[PDB]
């Protein structure tokens, strides 16, 4: 057994945008539905110090 | 390998084996128009194209 620290709770901040499709897209916008990132998230912050 | 453009339509593949960038131009558009200056005066016509 070891000691351990309590989890924290951080914020994204316009984060996790990849590529949708393999498509070269140029003075264009495009919008689909596709798996992403919420911006402005908190997500479970794991430390490991 | 692909891309588009404003108009949202696939026109520039590109070659996996080749590496080089090729644009798509097809060569069936247009019509085909005729111009005849009346029947009972005149007899020939002429092809016309756009």
């Amino acid at each position: 057994t070891r000691t351990q620290l309590p989890p924290a709770y951080t914020n994204s901040f316009t984060r996790g945008v990849y590529y949708p499709d393999k498509v070269f897209r140029s003075s264009v916008l495009h919008s689909t539905q596709d798996l992403f990132l919420p911006f402005f998230s908190n997500v479970t912050w794991f430390h490991a110090i | 390998q692909f891309g588009r453009d404003i108009a949202d339509t696939t026109d520039a593949v590109r070659d996996p084996q080749t590496l080089e960038i090729l644009d798509i131009t097809p060569c069936s558009f247009g019509g085909v128009s005729v111009i005849t200056p009346g029947t009972n005066t005149s007899n020939q016509v002429a092809v016309l194209y756009q």
